RNA sequence: ACGACCAGGGCUACACACGUGCUACAAUGGCGCAUACAAAGAGAAGCGACCUCGCGAGAGCAAGCGGACCUCAUAAAGUGCGUCGUAGUCCGGAUUGGAGUCUGCAACUCGACUCCAUGAAGUCGGAAUCGCUAGUAAUCGUGGAUCAGAAUGCCACGGUG
RNA sequence: CCUCCUAAAGAGUAACGGAGGAGCACGAAGGUUGGCUAAUCCUGGUCGGACAUCAGGAGGUUAGUGCAAUGGCAUAAGCCA
């Protein structure tokens, strides 16, 4: 049960068990599902060879896993690069999209630091 | 080699997802099911495509046209 | 962002000014206010100061930066640190 | 033994014809290659090193040497003759089988593969590297394991210079860069 | 000039501390399909049906209507069937990347919303502390003002209880 | 009680002279047969870092000797079985 160069559980429905997939959500398994012919509810054991060998191929279509992982990096690195706003945010450690950092930026900056 | 002390290695199909037949020797013991290979990933044809660093001018041009 | 059926941003006294300095060939930075301006393909090579609020600060304009609006190179705030 | 046969005929050739050698005997050959897992986390339980050692033993089909400290360091908290990494050595037509599923299986196999470094070579001919997952050969369960593990790989060889080496590994379609 | 005009910036900063809220930590639940029952309001530089296109936000076309007439506007919790089976999960949605839509001279600083991806912390919270006695608490949705656009706030309205 | 120096190239040789140790340990750390050769450094190598484990080279005993110091030790007296 290796998909996109992962394991996948097999216990598991396989529109949730494709999920596992860094690169596909719920629609995009969804999507995944329609071009085999698979029905959703369906477990990843019980399925025929061939069957998972479509799913495969379906999946190869997306940019998946390590390749959208290495351009995620790429733009975040680019940004970087650039010394615009963003990428000034981003070298900083701290919200990007116009957050407010008075108070609630803890996902970003982590848990709290204390004054030396 | 020593008689007793070594785990069990006989010869196994493994089979894939390219049609290649791969008659190898194993300590798996059942016949095996492999998803890529070595003449099938993607060094060749994907790692050109995979990087896909592009440029920004011909996308300005492709979608406001002036 | 910018609605894709209305084109991209630019102040008309920009563009012209753009447009001069393309015309000759001149390397001198040019100071503008126009922050809200998207980035050209024909604004590549040159310097444009653009202003933080307090002064002009040069961007040297480059092929990744086109898609990109003026404001973006020419951060406003100082912040160094608490301690 | 596949791609031995192939080492006896082709790769040998390619060899004489890339470097202009005048003897047969002057070609590169690949002499071992050497699995080792290096596990410190043995120190504060016994049954991880044996686990690790099984792993190893599933992956190459010889039963691993049990390594000991050279010498005692405080820094790893170890002292002198402490069991503390197993190794294998494959010779022969075992090793050339290894060598066979390590690159037309295990490699394929890797997460997010983009090549192998060409730039590994220790300057005189031995190319080494390293695996992150035992997963990646088809030897291990992934059901199976309860620790990740990985272990280093050392393809060890006749050649003198590292880029009469890198041509050989070239010659046997080996991934790199 | 401690008066007036303008463009750009700031009022949205961020080692940290406190207050008031929202969303959760799941199964008295999540997800999917079907399906029932409101009230109170607003609307002319406005509310905008239907039909067509768009995964969608929306776009195009364009009736109606200063309105117990038309529009906003499908109530939601609920009920029925199915699925998940106690996991950091089909919980949770933060954060970030990409693609967009609309408003507006203009969305870099600094908008809202949509789609695809990403999936932090969090498993009911220390000392302490607040509200509420009935159609109340709790919970579920709905509308309005301020408004080009921009509510988890405020002021209201009904449901279950 | 042991080692070095003082000690004057045999032995010995004093001082409240200069330096250090012992009051054991080991049924193997003893016997023998068979095998083996060290420190350190550089390069490459999953976690792994100045420093574990694996390679290869340089290196040549600078290491080791159950413990002080001296004299020895590859024929190894060093390290395995
Ligand atoms: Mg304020
Ligand atoms: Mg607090
Ligand atoms: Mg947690
Ligand atoms: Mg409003
Ligand atoms: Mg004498
Ligand atoms: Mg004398
Ligand atoms: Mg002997
Ligand atoms: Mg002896
Ligand atoms: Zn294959």
């Amino acid at each position: 049960a290796r998909i996109a160069g992962i394991n996948i559980p097999d216990h598991k429905h396989a529109v949730i068990a494709l999920t596992s997939i860094y690169g596909v959500g719920k629609t995009r398994s969804k999507a995944i599902l329609a071009a085999a012919g698979i029905a959703e509810d369906v477990k990843i054991s019980e399925l025929s060879e061939g069957q998972i060998d479509t799913l495969r191929d379906e999946v190869a279509k997306f940019v998946v896993e390590g390749d959208l992982r290495r351009e995620i990096s790429m733009s975040i690195k680019r940004l970087m690069d650039l010394g615009c706003y963003r990428g000034l945010r981003h070298r900083r450690g701290l919200p990007v999209r116009g957050q407010r950092t008075k108070t609630n930026a803890r996902t970003r900056k982590g848990p709290r630091k204390p004054i030396k | 080699m020593k008689k007793d002390i070594h785990p069990k290695y006989e010869e196994i199909t493994a089979s894939c997802s390219c049609g290649n037949v791969m008659k190898i020797r194993s300590t798996v013991g059942h016949d095996l099911n492999l998803d890529v290979c070595s003449k099938c990933h993607p060094f060749f044809t994907g790692k050109q495509r995979d990087v896909a660093t592009g440029g920004r001018v011909d996308r300005f041009n492709k979608r406001f046209n002036i | 962002p910018r609605s894709l059926k209305k084109g991209p941003f630019i102040d008309l006294h920009l563009l012209k000014k753009v447009e001069k300095a393309v015309e000759s060939g001149d390397k001198k930075p040019l100071r503008t206010w126009s922050r809200r301006s998207t980035i050209f393909p024909n604004m590549i090579g040159l310097t444009i100061a653009v202003h933080n609020g307090r002064q002009h600060v040069p961007v040297f304009v480059t092929d990744e930066m086109v898609g990109h609006k003026l404001g973006e190179f020419a951060p406003t705030r100082t912040y160094r640190g608490h301690a | 033994a596949k791609l031995h046969d192939y080492y006896k005929d082709e790769v040998v050739k390619k060899l004489m014809t890339e470097f202009n050698y005048n003897s047969v005997m002057q070609v590169p050959r690949v002499e071992k290659i050497t699995l080792n897992m290096g596990v410190g986390e043995a120190i504060a339980d016994k049954k991880l090193l044996d686990n690790a050692a099984a792993d190893l033993a599933a992956i190459s089909g010889q039963k691993p040497l049990i390594t000991k400290a050279r010498k005692s360091v405080a820094g790893f908290k170890i002292r002198q003759g402490y069991p503390i990494g197993c190794k294998v050595t494959l010779r022969g037509e075992r090793m050339w089988e290894f060598f066979e599923r390590l690159i037309t299986i295990a490699v394929p196999r890797i997460r997010d593969f983009r090549g192998l470094s060409a730039k590994s070579f220790d300057g005189r001919g031995n190319y080494s590297m390293g695996v992150r997952e035992q997963i990646i050969f088809p030897e291990i369960d992934y059901d199976k394991v309860d620790r990740v593990r990985g272990l280093d790989i050392t393809i060890t060889t006749t050649a003198k210079s590292d880029e009469e080496g890198r041509a050989l590994l070239a010659a046997f379609d080996f991934p790199f860069r």
